[PDB]
């Protein structure tokens, strides 16, 4: 695996017009996934980090925005990333933003980490675009390749044990960290239980307690769910991703939760822009925007 | 708006 020469292909078209592609290998791609595959085997499923670090929310295959946050943050290793899920689907180069994120996974795999997104599942990006990017530029052998390599990333991470990260949010069924730890890989994501809200579900202001989630899956939680869970793990700090917020950033329960969304003019509804969050040597957050277009 | 599987 010639992964500098990947790397170089991958960044070649910096400056570019948004839109031009890059072109790897199916070689290359099928040694990207089993590869960084069982890198995230041999690292524990709930990740235990230390900052400063820089932490980005939802990508959704928009590559040149990706290539912004590390012209912004700076390219691995200068910094340390972490990521906290979907990587494909609804964007025009998610293959592009996998197979560099995958690259730098396996280049730094003590400094570039990777959470898994509810997109990270055969049974949603079979339908939400990634499938149909892989069978248009790849075949379907492939896009199998890429759902057993998105089978074993992480799900959590803990930052020098006071920030919590996971793609969706909390669970009614999480007590222990422990119960994170346990869980087996490779694993599909289910449509129920801890796992499933790891990365399905949402913070509500108007809920009080646990709620029903609009997406069909999953839970919403109420503020005063996240100072308890604070309270009693002894953090300060949520930090997910998975719904889209007009400033890129968006904080919930007293700052006690923060929201991040890293692909900026995402959604028809309304403009948004992409946040990235740096966390520095005291754990002090502050943020880098990609401003909407 | 895209559909709340999700603006
Ligand atoms: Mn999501
Ligand atoms: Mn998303």
């Amino acid at each position: 695996l010639n992964l500098d020469s990947i790397i170089g292909r991958l960044l070649e078209v910096q400056g570019s017009r948004p839109g031009k592609n890059v072109q790897l290998t199916e070689n290359e791609i099928r040694g990207l996934c089993l590869k960084s595959r069982e890198i995230f085997l041999s690292q524990p499923i709930l990740l235990e980090l230390e900052a400063p670090l820089k932490i980005c929310g939802d990508i959704h295959g928009q590559y040149y925005d990706l290539l912004r946050l590390f012209e912004y943050g700076g390219f691995p290793p200068e910094s340390n990333y972490l990521f906290l899920g979907d990587y494909v689907d609804r964007g025009k180069q998610s293959l592009e933003t996998i197979c560099l994120l995958l690259a730098y996974k396996i280049k730094y795999p003590e400094n570039f980490f990777l959470l898994r997104g509810n997109h990270e599942c055969a049974s949603i990006n079979r339908i939400k675009g990634f499938y149909d990017e892989c069978k248009r530029r790849y075949n379907i052998k492939l896009w199998k390749t890429f759902t057993d390599c998105f089978n074993c990333l992480p799900i959590a991470a803990i930052v020098d044990e006071k920030i919590f990260c996971c793609h969706g949010g909390l669970s009614p069924d999480l007590q222990s960290m422990e119960q994170i730890r346990r869980i087996m890989r490779p694993t599909d994501v289910p449509d129920q239980g801890l796992l499933c809200d790891l990365l399905w579900s949402d913070p509500d202001k108007d809920v009080q307690g646990w709620g029903e989630n609009d997406r069909g899956v999953s839970f919403t939680f109420g503020a005063e769910v996240v100072a308890k869970f604070l309270h009693k793990h002894d953090l300060d700090l949520i930090c997910r991703a998975h719904q889209v917020v007009e400033d890129g950033y968006e904080f919930f329960a007293k700052r006690q939760l923060v929201t991040l969304f890293s692909a900026p003019n995402y959604c028809g509804e309304f403009d948004n822009a992409g946040a990235m969050m740096s966390v520095d040597e005291t754990l002090m957050c502050s943020f880098q925007i990609l401003k909407p277009a | 708006x895209l559909x709340r599987x999700x603006x």
